[PDB]
C-alpha cells in the first residue's frame, strides 16, 4: 500500500534464481523470499542486498523499487514477502533491468495485486454462461472430444496454435511436453504456433543456406567494428543486449579487449547501421550515445531490403570487398549470387528511396579492408522488419549472400543473427506432416472440430486478424447454441452434442492460459497454467544461454505447469482409450508418467540423440543429456552456451560460444550456400492496398508494453500511460486530418478496421505511421493482410489503409503524455 | 510505535512569486542527499500549486539507477543520461519512455497564501536508493 | 498492504455523511477523509475517532478493521486515506455495520484496489473487438438510434430496463433523472424495472386497498408484542433492523418504554412467528435469543401462504379476535371477505402442513386480546417469499384481510409492512402507457431496435433467466455481424447500418453500469456511473428515513452520476432534432439544464405537487420542496421520515412516524378495503415442473453477497469463501445423489441448466434446496419459469428441477467452509 518505503531481505532470507520471463535477452534475477513479518536491518551486512541502507546510495548501486517487491499467498495460507531484482554479476545484464523484467514481482500471482484475475481452475462456458468445472469434467470433454475426433476423423480433426518459444509460457519442459501430444501421441499436423500461422520456421533461408540464426555470443556485439541493426529497434525491443553490449563498445570502453585478442588490427571507433523506414528510439539513442557521425540510418522504403542487399552485395564484389579464400574454400553458388542478384547502386537508390553516398558510406564503414589489412567485424543483427518483412524467404537470402562474401559469419565481432523475440527453449518430435498448412485459412474454411489456443492469443495477434475473429465467434456460437438445449446429460452425451454442432459448421474452442483474455469471447473452455518460479523452467537466450528458473512460490489454485498439463491430457486420452479396449491407441499415449516439470526435462532434452530415444529436434543437440537441473543451479543465472562440450565436477558445464568458426557449416556438403534474391516489389495483395489507400500502417513494439498486454492490461500505471494502442503519425498528416494526441481514429482498408489513439511524432514520415502491435484495446491486425511468403511467413509489416477521425478523447488528453519517446 | 507515517520535514524552498516561468529552482528534500528541482510550469497542470496552480516539483533521482536528471525546458521533462528514461513533469512525472518502473517522485508542497511560502511536506513516490524517503 | 496496522484518522481530519450504499435498513455511516501522508495519534483527543488506542478497546466500542480503509487518488493526483465506519448516534443502527456496509471502504474506487476495473469511460463493440470511445460519439450513436428508432417506429421501439429503487444505483436524483428521459422525453412505455419484467408495483393489493407497504417506524418493532417475518431472512437480508430494533424486544430491553407509553397495557414478552418454507438463520438466531417457547416457526409448504392467511382469517373471525369498532368505522368489505376467504383450520393444515395447534398458537399469540383488554400489537413484516410467492396480489390481498380485521395498522408496535430490498428514492413521472408489457417475452420475441440495461443485470436477475440470455446473445450477435462489413462509416452511416440488423432480427444493447458485468457478453455499448460518495445521493429507508450521502471524493475517469448521463443524452437528442428543424420534438427534450446531480432534486423531488409542475409521482409526497441538501445536511444520519410535515430555521425538518394513525387510508373514500383471496393451488406451468421433477429450488440471499455480486466478485474475501453459487440440500439427498459439500451439480427443468456447488444443511427438508440468486458464477435464474401474476410479478420462488453431480471441485472442498450458517 504506502509508496514511500520497502521491507529489505534479511540477511538470510531463502535467494534463488530466476531469468526475466519476458525477451530472448534472459536478464538474469534473484528472487528473495521470506516471511511477511520479517525484514532485513539497513546496515549493508544486515540484509540480503549487501548494501547501506543507513544513507543516500549512489547511481548503479540498485535496482530497486515498490514494482519490484510483493507479498505472495502461499497454499498454506502464510504470506511470504518476495523481492525480484537484477542479479549484477550476471554476464548477460550485469545486474540492469528492463522496465518489463523489472515488474516481475507485480506480475507474481497473488489475491489481490495485478494477477488477480489469474485462472485458477478449469472454466467452462456451460452454452450461455461462464462456470466453474472440475478438471477431471474438463479432462472427460476435452479428451472425450479429442478421441472422437480421432476415432471418426483421425488427426487431421484436432486443431491447435502453441507456442513454440522459450521463457515463460514456453521451455524445454513445455515444449517438449506439447509437442509429445501433438505430434507423438495425437498426431495432429494441424498446428501453427503462436506467431506464425503454420508449422515452419522464421529462418528457413539462413538454415538452408547453412547458418542457423543464433550463431554468436553477446560478446560478439563487443567486438564488433561496426553493428547492423536491420528490421530492429533494440532499445526497445533487445534492451539489456543494446545497453550492456552493444552501447559499451559505441562508447569505447570494450576497445581494450579488442586490442587485446587481436594484436595486430586496427580498431577504428565502432559505428552502428539501422535498416529501418521508420526512425526510432533506437536511432536517437545510437546518435546521443555516438554521434550523428557514427550512425546510419537507411530509412528505406516499406519492404525494399532485398533490392538494398543486393545493391550492397553488388558493390561489395565489384570493389573487391569481399573474402575470395573464405568463398573458394568454404561456400557454393557464389558466382551465380552475383549474376542473379545484379543491381547497380543508382537502381538501388532508386528502389530503396536512399542515397547513393549512404549506400557506399555503409559498405565503406562495414566491408572495405581497414588500414591493417583484415576486413571489419561486422555483426549483422536483423530481427521482426525483415522477418514480417516482404518475402522472408528473399530478403534473408539476400542478406545471408552479403554476410557470407564477407566472412561476417565465425569470425569473433560477427554474426549473422536473429535478435529474437521470446526466448528459446525447444525440445520437439519432428512435425508429423508433409506439407505447410494455412491454419488460420483452414479454421476459416470451416475445417476441425476441436481448436486449442495454448499459451497464445491469435485474436490479439494473427496476421488478417479481423477475418479469423468473424470466423471464430460465429463457430464459436454454433457450438454454444448446440449446448443449450441439452439439460441433464451425461459428459459423454455432452460430447456426442458439441461433435455434432461442429459436423454444422462449429467449432468447440478451448485456451489454456494464465488469463481469459479476449479468447475468453469465443472460448468454452479455458485451463489454468503456471509460469516460471510457481514452476522450475529451462530457457536459453539470444547466444544460447541457458539456465534454469528456479520454482519459489506456488501457483493460483489448481494452475498446473503446461508440460503437465499436456500429461494429464495424455493419460486421459490413454485411460479413455484402455476402457475402450484399443491397446494399439492406448500405447500411442504412453510415455507422460510426469509428476514433475523435471520428468519432461529428462523425456525430452536430456533424451534427444541418445540410444533407444525417438526422433527429437531440440536446440540443446545431442549433448543436452549432460545438462541436469543440479548442474545448472551450479552454473548459476551464468548457465552455458549451447551446445554443451563437455561435463565434469570440477568444472562444472563447458559450452559453445560463436558457431562455424571452423568454416563447416550445416549443410550436406559444410559449406555456406548462396542463394539468387529476386526483387519482384510488394506483393500484388499488399501492392493492391498501397494504390487504394493512403498510409503505410507499419506496426510493432513498445519498451513499455510486454506483448499481448496480458499482465500490463491489469496495471494501473501502465493503463494510465497506454489506455488505447497509439498511432505515431506525421504532425502535418495529423494537421490535415485535424487530429492531435489523444484523438481516437479508425484505422481501415479491405482487410478490417481498428481504432487508435493519435500519438504525433515527429520523425514519421509522411505517408507513414506507426502502430502498436497486438493490444488489448484496438487490435493494429485487422488490418494486416491475408499474404505469406512460400513458407507461409506473413507479410506483418506490410499493409496500407486510411484514417478517420472519430474524436477526442478529453480524458486521454488529461492523463496521457504525447511528449517525444526519442531521447536526444 | 503507534505510526505508519514517515516524520517528514517541513522544509521551506522559497515563495511562490520569486519562480519565473519554466527556469527550476534546486533545493534538497527531505535530507542534503537528495536532491530537487520546482518549476513554475506557466499553466495549471493537475495538483499544480502556487497562484497559478502551475507549480510542481520532483526528486531529481532517476528511479532507474538513480543518476540525477536534468530539466529539459524545451519539453518540460527530465531526462536521465544513464539508460535515456524521460519523465513528464507535466504528467506527475508519467515515464514517456525507459526503463523505470516508477513514476519520478513529487515533492509535496504547501502553498500558504498568507505569507507566498512554498514550503516541501512529503513526498508522493519512492526516491532512488533509499529503504525509506526519510533515513 | 500489511495486514496488522491501520492509519488513524486525524483528530481534524474531514468527516462527511454516508448512508450504506446497500440494503433498505440504510444505516447511517461517517466517511473520514485525510491526506495520505498525515495520521492521528492513539490519545483519545489526537484522532478523529475519539477513541483510546493506547490500550486494548473493549467489546463495543468500535468497528473497525482494515476492509473499512483505503486510499484514493483523486483527479488532481494527490492520494488520500479514507475511513468508513458507522455512527453510532445515528438512530437506524447505533453504530452497527453489517458486513456488506462494512465493505463500503473497499468497494470505493481506487486504481489497484477491488474497484479498479470500473468503467472509466465510454467502451463500444466495434464488431469484433472492445474498444474505448468518446462521449461525444458514443451519445451520437445512441441518440441516433433513439432519434432514427422515433423517427420510423415511435417509442414502441427504445426498450429499457432500469432501476426504480433507492440508494446506490438509484435514488431520488437518479430515478427524477431517468424516469423524466425515458417516460416525459422519450415517451416510450418499453420499460420495465430492475428486478421485475413490466411497469408496475410489487405491492399493487396493499396499495389499493389503501395501505402503502412502508407505513411504520422502526421504533415499532421495540414495541411490538409479537413480530411475524413472512417470505423473509432478516438476519440476512436486513441484518442491523433485526439486530438494533427486532432483538432488543426479543431480549426485554425495550420493555420499560412499552410500559411508559402504555401505563394500562400488559406486555407479555415479546414473540416471533416466520412463515418460511425453509429453516433459516433467522429463524435459528431468534430460537438462541428467545428461545424455543418464543419462537414459532411456520415451515409452510412451498407457496401455500394464501391457505395459511386465510385460515388465520377465518380462525380469529370465528373467535372474535378481531377489532369490531375499528371494522365497522374504517374498513369496507369485511363480510364479503369472511365468505369468499372461508377455510377450516383442518383444510389450512392440509394444504399448509402445518399442524392445527401451531395455526391456533399463532393466533393466540398475536390476536387473542392480552389480560388487560388490548389486542396484541402484531408487526407484520414480509418480503420477497411472498412477493415473488405463489400469486403476488392474491397474497397480499389474503394478509392483508387478516391485518385489517385486527387493526394492526395505524397502531403503535404494529403495521403491515415490507422489510425491503434495496432503499427507496422513487421521484417520477406517470408511466405513459395504458398496459402492463412484459418487456422479456417481447425482446425473445423480436421486438424493440435498441435495449438499455441501466444499473441492473438481468443476465443474472431475470426470471426464466436462460431464455432471454440466448434470445439477447443471437440478437446481439446480429448487429455485431452487420457492424462487420463498415470501414470508415460515419457515425450517421453506422447508425443506419445497425437500425437496418435490427429490421433482420438485431438489437442493440446498451448497458449504463459501473462495471462490463456479465451484460458485456452482448453489449454494443457501455457507460460509466458514479455512485454515492463520488456524487450526492439522496434515498431512505424502510420507515422513509431521507438522508443525503455526500460526495467526498471524484468519481473513476469520466463517469458520471446517472441523473447527469440522462440530462447528457435528452441534450443530445435535442440538439438533433434541433439540427434536423423538428421543433416540436426538440421541445420534447427540454429541461435537462443540469450541472450537478442538486438541480435532479430540485427539478424532481422538490417540484412534486407544486403551482405549475408537471404531473410527478414521489415518495417525498407534495411537501418535498421542504426538504434541500443543506437541511439534509444538518439532520444529519438521522435525516427526516418523510413526509416532512414542517421545517423551520430553529426545529429542522419535522416528519412523519407511523402511517394511518388517524384511520384515514389512502382510498376515495379513506377506508381499507378488503379483497377475496381464492386459494387455487401453484399455477399449471409450475405445477408441472413440479410432477415432472423432484427438488423444490428455492432460492435468495446470502447475508454475505451482495445482489448480483459487482463489487464482490472482485473481492478476494469473498470469492475464497463463495467461489460459485451454492445450492443448500438435505444431507440424505446428498448421499442418495453420492454428493456431499465442495461437489458440483448441474440443477436443470423444463426452463434450464445451471450449475451449484453443493452445501449440505441439515435443517434442509427433504425433496428441497436453497440456491443463491443472481450470482456471478451459477446463475440461479436459468430454472425459473416465465409465469407471472396478473401484475406480471413473477413467481421467482416457484419452480422444481432435478440435480445431476458433475464431480468434486477438491479446490473447493480445501478451501471453502460447508459448516453450518444457522447459529446454535
Ligand atoms: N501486426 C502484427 N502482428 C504480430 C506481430 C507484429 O509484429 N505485427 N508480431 C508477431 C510476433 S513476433 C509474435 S511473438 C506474436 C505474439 O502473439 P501471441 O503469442 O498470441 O501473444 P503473446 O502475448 O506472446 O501470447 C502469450 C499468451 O500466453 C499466456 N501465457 C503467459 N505465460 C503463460 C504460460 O506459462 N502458460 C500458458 N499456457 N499461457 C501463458 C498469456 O496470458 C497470453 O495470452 O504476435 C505476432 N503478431
Ligand atoms: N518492449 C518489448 N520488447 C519485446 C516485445 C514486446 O512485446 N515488448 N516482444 C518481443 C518479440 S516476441 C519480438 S518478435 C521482438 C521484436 O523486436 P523487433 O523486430 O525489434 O520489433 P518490431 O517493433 O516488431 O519491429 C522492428 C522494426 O521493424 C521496422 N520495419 C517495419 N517494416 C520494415 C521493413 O519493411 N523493413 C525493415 N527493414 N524494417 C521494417 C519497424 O519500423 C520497427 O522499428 O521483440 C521482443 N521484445
Ligand atoms: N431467482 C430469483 N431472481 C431474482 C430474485 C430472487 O429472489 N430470485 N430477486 C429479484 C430482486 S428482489 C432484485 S432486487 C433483482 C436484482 O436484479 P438487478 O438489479 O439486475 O441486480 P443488482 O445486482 O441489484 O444490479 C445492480 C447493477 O447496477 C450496477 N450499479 C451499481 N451501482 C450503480 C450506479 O450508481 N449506477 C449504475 N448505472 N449502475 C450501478 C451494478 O454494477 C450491477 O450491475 O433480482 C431479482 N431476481
Ligand atoms: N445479504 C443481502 N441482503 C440483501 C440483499 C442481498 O443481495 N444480500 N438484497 C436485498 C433485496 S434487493 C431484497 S429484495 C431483499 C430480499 O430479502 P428477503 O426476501 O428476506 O430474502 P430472500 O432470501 O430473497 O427470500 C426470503 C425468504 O423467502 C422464503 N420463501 C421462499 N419461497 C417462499 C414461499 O412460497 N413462501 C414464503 N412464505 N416464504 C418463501 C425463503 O426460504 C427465504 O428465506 O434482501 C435485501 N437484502
Ligand atoms: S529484463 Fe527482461 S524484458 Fe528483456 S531486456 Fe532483460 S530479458
Ligand atoms: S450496513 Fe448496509 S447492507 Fe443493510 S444492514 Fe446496514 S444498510
Ligand atoms: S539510471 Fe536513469 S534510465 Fe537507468
Ligand atoms: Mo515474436
Ligand atoms: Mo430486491
Ligand atoms: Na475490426
Ligand atoms: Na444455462
Ligand atoms: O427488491
Amino acid at each position: 500500500a504506502p509508496n514511500d518505503r520497502i521491507t529489505l531481505p534479511p540477511a538470510n532470507a531463502q535467494r534463488t534464481n530466476m531469468t526475466c520471463h519476458f525477451c530472448i535477452v534472459g536478464c538474469g534475477y534473484h528472487v528473495y523470499k521470506w516471511p511477511e513479518l520479517q525484514e532485513g536491518g539497513r546496515a549493508p551486512e544486515q540484509n540480503a542486498l549487501g548494501l547501506d541502507f543507513r544513507k543516500q546510495l549512489p547511481p548503479l548501486a540498485v535496482t530497486l523499487t515498490p514494482a519490484m517487491t510483493n507479498v505472495v499467498t502461499e497454499h498454506d495460507g502464510r504470506r511470504y514477502d518476495i523481492m525480484v531484482v537484477p542479479d549484477k554479476a550476471c554476464v548477460v545484464n550485469s545486474g540492469l533491468s528492463s522496465t518489463r523484467g523489472g515488474k516481475m514481482a507485480s506480475y507474481m500471482y497473488t489475491p489481490t495485486g495485478d494477477g488477480k484475475q489469474r485462472l485458477k481452475a478449469p472454466r467452462l462456458y456451460a452454452a450461455d454462461q461462464w462456470v466453474d468445472t472440475t478438471w477431471d469434467h474438463a479432462m472427460a470433454l476435452y479428451a472425450g472430444l479429442i478421441k472422437k475426433t480421432l476415432d471418426k476423423d483421425g488427426p487431421q480433426g484436432v486443431f491447435f496454435s502453441c507456442f513454440d518459444h522459450g521463457g515463460a509460457g514456453g521451455g524445454f519442459e513445455n515444449t517438449w511436453g506439447t509437442g509429445k501430444l501433438m505430434f507423438s501421441a495425437i498426431q495432429t499436423p494441424m498446428v501453427r504456433i503462436h506467431n506464425r500461422p503454420a508449422y515452419n520456421s522464421e529462418c528457413h533461408a539462413t538454415r538452408e543456406m547453412g547458418i542457423g540464426e543464433l550463431n554468436n555470443a553477446y560478446e560478439d556485439a563487443q567486438l564488433a567494428d561496426v553493428i547492423w541493426s536491420i528490421g530492429n529497434n533494440p532499445y526497445e525491443s533487445q534492451t539489456n543486449y543494446f545497453l550492456n553490449h552493444w552501447l559499451p563498445n559505441l562508447q569505447g570502453a570494450t576497445t581494450s579487449k579488442k586490442k587485446e585478442r587481436f594484436p595486430n588490427e586496427n580498431f577504428p571507433q565502432a559505428r552502428i547501421i539501422f535498416v529501418d523506414p521508420r526512425e526510432t528510439p533506437s536511432v536517437a539513442i545510437a546518435r546521443h550515445v555516438a554521434g550523428n557521425d557514427r550512425v546510419l540510418h537507411l530509412a528505406i522504403e516499406p519492404g525494399t531490403d532485398t533490392a538494398l542487399f543486393n545493391g550492397l552485395f553488388t558493390y561489395v564484389v565489384e570493389q573487391g570487398w569481399i573474402d575470395k579464400p573464405f568463398i573458394e574454400a568454404h561456400t557454393k553458388g557464389f558466382d551465380d549470387a552475383v549474376k542473379t542478384n545484379r543491381l547497380s547502386l543508382d537502381e538501388c537508390s532508386n528502389i530503396t528511396g536512399v542515397p547513393v553516398d549512404m549506400l557506399k558510406r555503409a559498405a565503406e564503414w562495414s566491408y572495405k579492408p581497414k588500414a591493417s589489412g583484415q576486413a571489419p567485424r561486422t555483426m549483422h543483427a536483423y530481427e521482426k522488419g525483415i522477418i514480417w518483412g516482404n518475402d522472408n524467404y528473399v530478403i534473408q537470402s539476400a542478406l545471408l549472400d552479403l554476410v557470407i562474401a564477407t566472412h561476417n559469419v565465425g569470425r569473433r565481432g560477427t554474426g549473422c543473427v536473429r535478435m529474437g523475440g521470446h526466448q528459446e527453449g525447444y525440445t520437439r518430435p519432428p512435425y508429423p506432416g508433409d506439407k505447410k498448412i494455412y491454419i488460420d485459412q483452414e479454421l476459416i474454411k470451416g475445417k476441425g472440430r476441436i481448436m486449442t489456443w495454448w499459451g497464445c492469443n491469435n485474436f490479439q495477434t494473427s496476421n488478417n486478424a479481423q477475418a479469423l475473429r468473424e470466423a471464430i465467434l460465429q463457430r464459436s456460437a454454433i457450438v454454444k447454441q448446440a449446448m443449450q438445449k441439452a439439460r441433464g446429460a451425461t459428459t459423454e452425451e455432452m460430447v456426442d452434442v458439441i461433435y455434432e454442432a461442429t459436423q454444422n459448421g462449429g467449432l468447440f474452442v478451448t485456451s489454456i492460459n494464465l488469463y481469459p483474455t479476449k479468447l475468453a469471447e469465443a472460448a468454452h473452455l479455458m485451463l489454468p497454467a503456471a509460469h516460471p518460479g510457481e514452476m522450475n523452467l529451462t530457457s536459453m537466450n539470444g547466444e544460447r544461454r541457458i539456465r534454469l528458473s528456479e520454482k519459489f512460490m506456488d501457483p493460483p489454485g489448481t494452475a498446473m505447469a503446461d508440460c503437465l498439463i499436456a500429461a494429464r491430457i495424455a493419460n486421459a486420452l490413454r485411460d479413455m482409450y484402455q476402457k475402450d479396449g484399443k491397446a494399439e491407441m492406448a500405447a500411442q499415449f504412453e510415455g507422460f508418467d510426469w509428476k514433475t516439470e523435471e520428468d519432461a526435462f529428462n523425456d525430452g532434452f536430456r533424451r534427444a540423440g541418445q540410444p533407444g530415444a525417438p526422433a527429437i529436434d531440440s536446440q540443446g543437440g545431442s549433448t543436452g543429456h549432460l545438462v541436469t537441473y543440479d548442474r545448472l543451479r551450479k552454473s548459476g543465472n551464468n548457465g552455458v552456451q549451447l551446445p554443451v562440450v563437455s561435463w565434469d565436477e570440477s568444472k562444472g558445464l563447458v559450452g559453445t560460444e560463436m558457431l562455424y568458426t571452423e568454416g563447416k557449416f550445416d549443410t550436406d556438403d559444410g559449406k555456406a550456400h548462396f542463394k539468387p534474391a529476386p526483387w519482384n516489389g510488394l506483393p500484388a495483395t499488399v501492392q493492391q492496398q498501397k494504390d487504394k489507400y493512403r498510409f503505410w500502417l507499419n506496426n510493432g513494439r513498445n519498451n513499455e508494453v510486454w506483448q499481448t498486454a496480458y499482465h500490463d492490461q491489469y496495471n494501473s500505471l501502465m493503463q494510465e500511460r497506454y489506455p488505447m494502442a497509439y498511432i505515431e503519425m506525421n504532425p502535418d498528416d495529423c494537421k490535415q486530418l485535424d487530429v492531435t494526441g489523444g484523438d481516437i481514429v479508425e484505422v481501415y482498408n479491405d482487410f478490417g478496421s481498428t481504432f487508435a489513439m493519435v500519438y504525433p511524432v515527429a520523425e514519421i514520415k509522411r505517408g507513414q505511421t506507426f502502430m502498436l502491435f497486438g493490444y488489448v484495446n484496438g487490435i493494429q491486425g485487422d488490418v494486416t493482410t491475408d499474404w505469406t511468403d512460400r513458407n507461409i511467413i506473413p507479410y506483418y509489416k506490410g499493409t496500407w489503409g486510411d484514417i478517420r477521425k472519430v474524436g477526442s478523447m478529453e480524458e486521454f488528453k488529461r492523463t496521457v503524455s504525447f511528449k517525444s519517446r526519442r531521447f536526444a | 510505535a503507534g505510526r505508519t507515517t514517515l516524520q517528514y520535514p517541513a522544509t521551506q524552498v522559497s515563495v511562490a512569486k520569486n519562480l519565473k516561468a519554466n527556469e527550476p529552482v534546486s533545493f534538497t528534500y527531505p535530507d542534503t542527499s537528495s536532491p530537487c528541482v520546482a518549476v513554475k510550469l506557466g499553466s495549471p497542470v493537475p495538483g499544480g500549486v502556487g497562484p497559478n496552480n502551475d507549480i510542481v516539483a520532483y526528486s531529481v533521482l532517476c528511479t532507474h539507477m538513480g543518476f540525477p536528471t536534468s530539466y529539459d525546458k524545451s519539453s518540460k521533462t527530465f531526462k536521465c543520461p544513464g539508460h535515456f528514461t524521460e519523465f513528464d513533469a507535466e504528467k506527475a512525472g508519467q515515464m514517456i519512455c525507459g526503463q523505470a518502473t516508477e513514476n519520478l517522485p513529487r515533492v509535496l508542497l504547501r502553498y500558504d497564501e498568507a505569507s507566498d511560502a512554498l514550503t516541501a511536506v512529503g513526498v508522493d513516490g519512492l526516491i532512488y536508493g533509499r529503504q525509506a524517503n526519510v533515513i
